[PDB]
């Protein structure tokens, strides 16, 4: 008996040919292995590295078959030594005779081609100098996971493609059949026949991975903002304004884990770049996991200028961190706000805002909440951002907080977690104290009938939301027609009730009340803006004040920065910067002053968050006045 | 060949089958024409999209008949006679086609009816069907 | 000198010696027989590997003949140039005023590993109402090989009651498909009394009626036997006729061939499939084989 | 081939299977449906009648084998063939199984399917499971 | 041969009197044919065995074929010889039979037969079981039928009066199902000396087990439970002291009919109640077959089923009757009209006018074959309804068939009781007659309104009118008019109303009517018709004057007529007519009649005199009056009259506050509190002439009781002349709630 | 010699 190679790409690949009775023949590939092309390699004088299977470039067989099934426990180093149960008495055909593909390791590349980057677009195998493609008989995420592992890219995000096109054809596939998907390369996935067959109804293989296209920012003294710039597979550049959309930053902060939007910003506000400028058309849907899942325009050929750079900031820019424990999980809760660290004040800070704040840091549900300077008073400030989480959330930034005048926190009032180490809203009111009050149940929302609602009764919600007292109770649907089903129909609270779900009702679902009839509050926790003139009860130019406690005052101009007139008009949704400037004697109602001295940090979207003096309310001198002019 | 415990479990079980019978029948033809799609060739005219009332009529009448070869279990051949001659001569249906819809009748009671299918219940209903459809297409030349 | 010997699968059949000396005449001459050579008769009944069971053996007479709309059915090869199947099976797709002479060009028959074969001639029986039997003739002998073999009639009866035979088939299976691979069953021989009760009511020629379970009957007479099911239930179905029932004669070692099976409609429906007893057709056999 | 959505519908039905018991049922049901499959069992003792079939230990064995088997297979389904080769190398080799017997089974074990997942067994997931059991069924002819 | 060797034997049976017949002879064991067989033989042969009294013979090897010869075929026995071998035949051994056609006996020795009841309620109700060969065993239900249980209810000893199949209340079964297809006539003495199938071959199980239920027939009563009335609800059974319902496998409004007319209900309408109450569960089930629909009751449907099979996937019988809700109207001095009471079951009762609208009305007319609704009165009329007061809320939607299917939503407490009744008028209240003629299908044409018979004039009578007119009186399709005094002249008053009929109308009174000041007839021109006999055979405008102003609701009445106006006589102008004057006008109910004035600007003649309208109408086109007559009139002749104002407040402490009340279309109603403001509370109070307004208020002010609401959303600017005049939104149709209505309390 | 039909020497 003898062995040859035949008519392969080189002299270790091609058919498989054994010699019998003097005639040569060819093996029948049913049942052929990755083992036996081992053991058939091992009985060659070629490389034993790596074995695949399959016809490589062979034409048509030919002649006589003698062997079929074939099986090699690879024990043993000839291959005519192997198992088979007669010479020649088979059905095989010589459309499928079987071959190896012997080598030497370091020959095996495989590169991507026809997309944005290295990291996109079809795949390409090249294999003694012969180059090929890979065949959809079996691949998914669970085998692209693999080739974007092996070229460098992170996880396989889909099968498809953007930017580029006009990619050569070949005639040869590699096949693969199952791979689990932990390999470090593709070659190391078991049984992959190289040529032989061309599939026929199965496209060619396909990849888009992480790494196609990669935000980062940097140019920001808070954790998740600034310019954005995007990696193509290995190199950098800038991403306009004009191209950029709320969509897209929605998913930008979405796999960046920096929750959602908060706001976006335009031109060179976090400072000019000094690199090659990126010009793409972002077009998510809205609800995408990463930018390069989202669909892409070709380039255009136009450029921006460098001072046309964007930004973005998202929900979770508060640093939260534990200090003065033994373990991480229950020191004092310290915050920052401009620039200097501080300690929070427990004044209005709750069980639920430690399960959020244990969760953050992965220390599990919350325990207990020590009261007094239970962990040191500490060195910094005592901050008075009350926080007002609903429990759901799992970070600091996302929950509501306000601090605009906070009253002023007694020393040793240090607000400290201890963590195990492991349902109202106020709708179409404006602002979280105010508006048509609903309530969840039956897994539904539904509002609260107006009938017997009293000032006595407003009280609850208020206190249950935690926005003071409350000042008005409201019906006919003063704050709009709601939908869905009505479930509370009259309520006599004793006004010192906890949870609104204690009080006296005729309980869920009994009513005889319509749509037209829908309740409300206001309490004393709303606050509002406006900006008027004599001419104008409302626009974004004049005097600036502020609703609170059901009363109208006016803002203080001592301690006035920049950054604040930005905020007032961006809140009154005309322009990003003001400018202040004399104005006229003649007091409009000369009401009084509420708060003295406002400084907005960079980073919030409205003034309510913004840190000042507490309140108290005083006569002000016209002087004492913000006049306040939008661009 | 149906022995008498054959026949009490069919009885049974198609006493227990009752009013639904119309619907399983329309079931067991969807079913039918999703799977093998090569039945379909013999109703041209039919809209056989889903739900459609002609495939509900159809179904009703397979159930019907059904339940009268059930009642007349031991006289068979005379109880289909009519509808053993129409396939067999007017239209010149496969016999392939018969064991694909008792197939699919057997997955849409089974499906249905899990506290009957006793696997003894089973076996006599492949009886029987397999009874209807040797009637069914004896004749067929 | 040489001696004359006949290969594999086949004998020599004159009398005489097969010995023949060389002579001063530079003859060839057989003392016994002189100057007549003998001639190679081909093996009846000898399989070369004997024994619903798939068949990867011996049934080397098993044919399978397709009518010109696709049915499927079978032929039994009785010698080298002739085989033996249903009156039906040639009667297929088309009414039974037809001729033998258009029957034979609408015909397609298949032996051994699908080996087309060409057909000559058919001849039904003069009485195939009742005698449901017809004859095929080939254009030329078949070779005999271990995939080819012809199986020989009977010299005494075997449909005795209780014989166990083996019937061949290309016919419908479970799925009432045409089955891909050649299956073989074992089948016992019933008594006449109850088969008959079976499908047409009393062994008295009056006060008979139609009983058949499938709706349609066989041809029951003085020319045939009745087979039940197996010990599994299995049971011929449609597709089988024409094929032969076969009994191994242990005493000799040959397979004969006892009946050809008429009636395959039973399906596991009616508990009984007839066959036409080979015996009682061989006279007109043998002679329309010596008429042509 | 099967289309995404059938991937889809195939593998997210097979996960509510308890291995260990729908293989004895629906072999006990070919069994017991088609009493000539007995005869390759011959080994595993009384099998004359359903009780006797439905309460056999080394039934629900290779039940459980066979099961574990088809379960094998439908991580594959694109490259049947040669995940079968093996098994069809033996059936034909020692046992001499005909091929219909293979999709006799695959029917029973659509039946068994249904029985346990009720109305859950839509039209179109017993149409992929069809196209399942018959590729298994050709893979496993020779 | 004598017979004296011979002998023989019954085999393959239970016991050693049932089997195949067996004879020995010359040695050989040997069977006998079925030809011809019939009970005189198995008579015959159980009395050779000492086995007694035949009780049945079998056919076609029964009891198993048997082997070797057969001795006998076709003989015929006289039913009282001494063994089988004396019967006349044809010869021994001679026969065309075959052993599948051997003969079989069972005698009486062996089946020690019996039957009793088991399970049940009483002594003889519940699941039957017969004996055979010291066993038991059961009955299958199929071929069971009511003949069949008289038979075993006669044979048990127990009344036969009603004999319902059906197992009550008993489980299934266990050992032998003996009988199956039983046919009993009626009459025989046991249930076994009918034909019935073989023995041994039944493919039934014990699900299916019979039963019967015997009773004297005073044990069996129906009730409706679940609903408010006897008349609608949940069909329950109590049969014995067992509680059931019925299954609705086969329930329609023809056994629904059945049913109803039991209970003395009246008629089926619906099959469904309103659930007024909860019913308690119970596990036996009635099952019906097919009741033809004029049974007097469910017990005489065919092959009613007490028991035995279950009910799954389906649900309880359910039906609402006619005389759940049926209506009346009492009290009315004129035909289809008057007071409203109904009935709630069995007793009769008053309904607050604070819960009937006008679909209500319609429904109401349409059931009692009175038309459509012209007129609602709410507020004590038509006298008093001394009685009882129901407190349901109509919520009637649509134009339902009948008052019974109309959605009702009670309340818990009291409400109005002998002030506020209602009343109804419908479109069917003519009194009109023939008379004079040899048959009631032909004579002259009379007519009464206010209190006096008069004779109708044929100005406009035509064949349409005739053919109306002989449908109202039951004389089916006219056949022509003849003119002239044909059945008499006019001996009294001489009306003249002409009316316009289509001739599609089942009564006269649904027609348009036209009378004022109709033409003059002479006594001897009078309406006559005649008539197949056979029931099976099928401008104008009303104005008021006065200067400066035009259309309003004070001044001078007139009449346009054949184009030109006219004034109609002052004289004898009742309060009715004034009534009928302002709502046809629309701007009141009423008013008062008040001598002319000085406002006059037009000397135009008058129409008419003497003005007088009926009861019943809604407007002033159906009013008697004298005929038309150009003549010049003088002021104290004409007609001058004020309406009353249609804003009225009600429920106030005093005069000039209350809630603010407004008529429309017929009926008065209300307003809705939304934009409910001063300056619409300052047109309230002057529209009355009292004065400037005060306050006005919201939610649930002086009253929330009956009415509708005729508009809402008042955005009244508070000059108005008048309340209608402002741009209320969506007039007459109900936005709002009724805890919402208006409320004004003003300076006097 | 001659030959036989299906027959050697
Ligand atoms: C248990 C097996 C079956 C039963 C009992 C059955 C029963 C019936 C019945 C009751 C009819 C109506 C005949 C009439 O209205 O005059 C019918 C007609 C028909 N059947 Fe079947 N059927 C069976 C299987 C099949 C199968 C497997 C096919 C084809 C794959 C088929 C094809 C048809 C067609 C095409 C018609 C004509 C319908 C029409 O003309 O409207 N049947 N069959
Ligand atoms: C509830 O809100 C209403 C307005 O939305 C307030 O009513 C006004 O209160 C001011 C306070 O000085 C009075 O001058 C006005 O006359 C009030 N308006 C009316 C129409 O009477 C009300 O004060 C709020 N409730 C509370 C407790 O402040
Ligand atoms: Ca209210
Ligand atoms: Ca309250
Ligand atoms: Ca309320
Ligand atoms: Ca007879
Ligand atoms: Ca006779
Ligand atoms: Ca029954
Ligand atoms: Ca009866
Ligand atoms: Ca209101
Ligand atoms: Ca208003």
């Amino acid at each position: 008996l003898s062995l040859r190679l035949v008519d392969g790409v080189t002299e270790c690949s091609g058919r498989l040919e054994v010699r019998f009775q003097g005639e040569w023949g060819t093996i029948c590939d049913d049942g052929w292995d990755s083992y036996d092309a081992a053991v058939a390699c091992k009985q060659l004088g070629c490389p034993t590295a790596v074995t695949a299977i399959g016809r490589v470039n062979a034409s048509k067989g030919f002649g006589h078959i003698w062997l079929d099934s074939v099986s090699c426990q690879g024990h043993e180093p000839a291959i005519w030594q192997c198992k088979h149960h007669e010479w020649g008495k088979h059905y095989c055909n010589h459309n499928e005779d079987a071959g190896v593909t012997c080598s030497d390791g370091s020959d095996l590349e495989l590169r991507l081609r026809g997309g944005g980057s290295r990291c996109a677009g079809t795949v390409e195998v090249e294999i003694q100098r012969l180059l090929g493609k890979v065949c959809d008989r079996g691949w998914g995420l669970k085998e692209a996971d693999v080739v974007c592992r092996q070229l460098g890219c992170g996880s396989a995000l889909k099968t498809s493609y953007q930017v580029y096109s006009k990619i050569q054809a070949t005639n040869t596939w590699l096949f693969l059949s199952s791979c689990n998907g932990n390999e470090t390369s593709l070659w190391d996935c078991k049984n992959w026949q190289w040529g032989g067959l061309t599939c026929d109804h199965y496209e060619e293989a396909k990849i888009t991975c992480s790494a196609h296209r990669e935000p980062r920012l940097v140019g920001g003294d808070i954790p998740c903002s600034g310019r954005v710039e995007v990696k193509h597979g290995d190199t950098w550049g800038s991403i306009c304004d004009s191209d950029f959309s709320l969509e897209a930053a929605s998913v930008l902060c979405r796999e960046l884990q920096c929750g959602t939007v908060v706001s976006i910003l335009g031109g060179a506000h976090f400072g000019e770049g000094n690199g090659q400028i990126w010009a793409e058309e972002f077009q998510c849907e809205g609800h995408e996991s990463h930018l390069s899942l989202c669909p892409v325009a070709p380039r255009p050929e136009g450029t921006c200028s460098h001072s046309r750079d964007v930004g973005v900031v998202c929900s979770r820019y508060t640093e939260i961190r534990l200090v003065n424990g033994k373990t991480p999980c229950e020191g004092r809760v310290e915050l920052k706000t401009l620039g200097a660290w501080g300690s929070l004040c427990n004044s209005h800070w709750d069980i639920e805002d430690a399960h959020v704040l244990c969760q953050q840091l992965k220390c599990g549900v919350a325990l207990s909440t020590p009261g007094g300077a239970r962990f040191g008073k500490g060195n910094g400030q005592i901050w008075r951002h009350m926080f007002h989480c609903t429990g759901t959330e799992q970070h600091m930034g996302d929950c509501p907080v306000t601090a605009l005048g906070a009253s002023l926190c007694p020393s040793e009032q240090v607000a400290s977690v201890i963590c195990s180490g492991n349902q109202l809203r106020l709708v179409n009111g404006g602002g979280r104290c105010a508006g048509r009050v609903e309530i969840y149940h039956e897994g539904s929302w539904g509002t609260i009938c107006d009938d017997s609602w009293d000032l006595s009764d407003a009280h609850v919600v208020c206190r249950q939301l935690g926005c003071g007292e409350a000042i008005n109770a409201t019906g006919s649907a003063h704050f709009g027609e709601g939908t869905g089903p009505i479930w509370l129909d009259e309520m006599k609270c004793n006004g010192k009730e906890s949870r609104i779900w204690q009080c006296h009702s005729h309980g869920w679902g009994q009513q005889n009340c319509r749509h037209k009839e829908d309740a409300g509050v206001i309490c004393s926790e709303f606050m509002s803006l406006r900006l008027t003139s004599e001419a104008s009860r409302e626009a974004c130019a004049g005097r600036l004040e502020v609703f609170y406690n059901g009363a109208w005052g006016t803002v203080g101009k001592s301690s006035m920065s920049e950054t604040t007139v930005g905020v007032v008009c961006r809140q009154l949704g005309c322009a990003d910067k003001g400018k202040i400037n004399p104005a006229s004697l003649d007091k409009a109602m000369s009401i009084p002053m509420w708060v003295d001295n406002v400084q907005c940090p960079k980073g919030p979207d409205t003034l309510w968050q913004c840190p000042s003096s507490p309140w108290e309310k005083r006569l002000a001198s016209p002087s004492e006045e913000t006049w306040i002019t939008c661009d | 060949v149906l022995s008498p415990a054959d026949k009490t479990n069919v009885k049974a079980a198609w006493g227990k089958v009752g009013a639904h019978a119309g619907e399983y029948g329309a079931e067991a033809l969807e079913r039918m024409f999703l799977s093998f799609p090569t039945t379909k060739t013999y109703f041209p005219h039919f809209d056989l999209s889903h739900g459609s009332a002609q495939v509900k009529g159809h179904g009703k009448k397979v159930a019907d008949a059904l339940t009268n070869a059930v009642a007349h279990v031991d006289d068979m051949p005379n109880a289909l006679s009519a509808l053993s001659d129409l396939h067999a001569h007017k239209l010149r249906v496969d016999p392939v086609n018969f064991k694909l819809l008792s197939h699919c009748l057997l997955v849409t009671l089974a499906a249905h009816l899990p506290a009957e299918f006793t696997p003894a219940v089973h076996a006599s209903l492949d009886k029987f069907l397999a009874s209807v459809s040797t009637v069914l297409t004896s004749k067929y030349r | 000198s040489v001696r004359y010997q006949c290969k594999n699968y086949y004998k020599l059949r004159t009398e005489g010696d097969g010995v023949y000396t060389l002579n001063n005449e530079k003859q060839w001459i057989n003392k016994a027989v002189g100057d007549k050579l003998p001639e190679c008769e081909a093996v009846c009944g000898k399989p070369k590997n004997p024994a619903h069971l798939d068949a990867k053996g011996s049934f080397p007479w098993q044919a399978k003949m397709v009518s010109h709309h696709n049915l499927t059915t079978g032929a039994t090869l009785i010698n080298e140039q002739w085989l033996l199947t249903t009156a039906k099976n040639l009667f297929l797709n088309h009414s039974e005023n037809a001729t033998a002479k258009d029957i034979a060009p609408t015909l397609t028959l298949y032996v051994g590993k699908k080996q087309l074969v060409e057909i000559e001639k058919v001849v039904l029986h003069p009485n195939y109402s009742q005698v449901d039997i017809g004859l095929i003739k080939l254009k030329q002998k078949v070779s005999v090989n271990e995939r080819v073999m012809p199986i020989c009639l009977p010299s005494k009866d075997y449909a005795e009651v209780g014989r166990v035979g083996y019937v061949s088939g290309w016919g419908r299976n479970a799925n009432f498909k045409f089955t891909d691979h050649l299956k073989y069953v074992m089948l016992p021989v019933a008594d006449q009394d109850q088969c008959i009760r079976h499908y047409e009511g009393s062994t008295v020629p009056e006060k008979k009626t139609p009983k058949s379970p499938v709706g349609v009957q066989p041809i029951l007479n003085e020319h045939t036997f009745c087979a039940g099911m197996s010990k599994y239930q299995e049971d011929t179905c449609y597709g089988d006729a024409g094929s032969a029932f076969a009994v191994h004669d242990l005493e000799e070692d040959t397979w004969y061939a006892t009946g050809i099976l008429s009636f395959d409609k039973s399906c596991a429906v009616a508990e009984y499939g007839v066959y036409v007893k080979v015996t009682s057709i061989q006279d007109w056999v043998q002679k329309t084989i010596a008429e042509n | 081939h099967l289309t995404p959505e059938e991937k889809s519908a195939v593998t997210a039905l097979w996960g509510k299977v308890n291995v260990d018991e729908v293989g004895g049922e629906a072999l006990g049901r070919l069994l017991v449906v088609y009493p000539w499959t007995q005869r390759f069992f011959e080994s595993f003792g009384d099998l004359s009648t359903p009780d006797a079939v439905m309460g056999n230990p080394k039934v629900k064995a290779h039940g459980k084998k066979v099961l574990g088997a088809f379960s094998d297979g439908l991580a594959h389904l694109d490259n049947l063939k040669g995940t079968f080769a093996t098994l069809s190398e033996l059936h034909c080799d020692k046992l001499h199984v005909d091929p219909e017997n293979f999709r006799l089974l695959g029917n029973v074990l659509v039946c068994v399917l249904a029985h346990h997942f009720g109305k859950e067994f839509t039209p179109p997931v017993q149409a992929a499971y069809q196209k399942v059991v018959a590729g298994v069924a050709n893979a496993l002819a020779h």
